[PDB]
């Protein structure tokens, strides 16, 4: 079941655990995606076409 | 075979101070030695 | 009734919207077809 | 354009910002519905 879920790019649910949010790549990410005081988040959007 | 970045530059978009950014940020890439078959573009709206 | 002006409009809906639910997923590429009786009379309708 | 696709060159931006942290995973579930409804927009290919 993990496996077919991971394969198949499944998105119908989403939950990160708090332990993650220690890790060295998320705390990378968390500040390329959010604000130094982390109030805001951006988005990057690409078009069709 | 390819990759990109984005680079913010000094002054908008049409006015002579981005017009001058775009030009330094093209001599800053292309003055480099770079590896053997390996040739770098800048692109985008500010340089159209 | 499936073979009125509501039901040949639908045609171009299921396109869009199976387009839309392979997007993002390892189906991208899929090509996909449609027929049937709707299809048809929206075809003709067309021409006609 | 040998390579990536057109649309990769002139990608857009949004923020949403707010008045407390959103480093919790509380507020990761509502990011992440955010952006499920930004890619389920017609015409949007991905949302990094």
């Amino acid at each position: 079941m993990s496996q077919a879920f991971d394969a198949a790019k499944n998105d119908d649910s989403f939950y990160l655990p708090p332990e993650a949010f220690e890790t060295d790549d998320f705390q990378r990410g968390m500040k390329l995606f959010m604000s130094p005081d982390g109030h805001a988040v951006r988005f990057t959007i690409i078009h069709q076409g | 075979k390819a990759a990109y970045v984005q680079v913010y530059i000094a002054g908008d978009q049409g006015e002579s101070l981005a017009n001058e950014s775009v030009e330094a940020v093209r001599k800053i890439a292309t003055e480099r030695e770079t590896p053997s078959g390996v040739k770098a573009y800048v692109t985008g709206a500010a340089a159209t | 009734d499936p073979l009125t002006e509501e039901g040949t409009a639908r045609m171009d809906e299921l396109k869009v919207a199976a387009a839309d639910a392979i997007k993002g997923t390892p189906f991208e590429g899929a090509r996909i077809y449609l027929g049937g009786s709707a299809a048809t009379y929206n075809d003709m309708q067309i021409g006609a | 354009f040998r390579h990536f696709s057109q649309a990769k060159m002139n990608p857009d931006l949004m923020m949403v910002e707010t008045d407390r942290d959103l480093r919790n995973p509380a507020d990761f579930l509502v990011i992440d519905k955010i952006a499920k409804a930004l890619k389920n927009v017609h015409g949007i290919a991905q949302v990094q």
